[PDB]
């Protein structure tokens, strides 16, 4: 018994994508000499952290 | 440890005030202002 059975397959691709992103953050603070000021504008998420 | 105790977390509007006054009514102070709300987007279910 001598012979062959074979073939080929293919796939066509024409994908095309673009992306842009802009951001400016302008926070402003006040503090006295020798002091300290902290500022947060955002949120908080819960995290599991145990000994 | 582990992987029980139950704790309570404050939220809403919070102020803390520690003033100090001079003879000319100058005020030296430390102030904390906090405004927080519950966010359903980042809440987990456990």
């Amino acid at each position: 018994n001598f012979g062959i059975i074979t073939g080929v397959l293919s796939t066509i691709n024409f994908a095309l994508s673009n992306g842009d992103a802009y951001l400016i953050a302008n926070p402003q603070l006040s503090a006295r000499s020798g002091g300290r000021t902290d500022f947060l504008a955002g949120g908080q998420v819960p995290i599991l952290q145990a000994l | 440890a582990a992987g029980q105790n139950v704790t309570y977390k404050d939220y809403g509007i919070k102020l803390e005030f520690e003033p100090r006054v001079d003879d000319d009514n100058n005020v030296s102070m430390r102030v904390l202002a906090d405004v927080s709300d519950i966010d359903p987007a980042t809440s987990v279910s456990l």
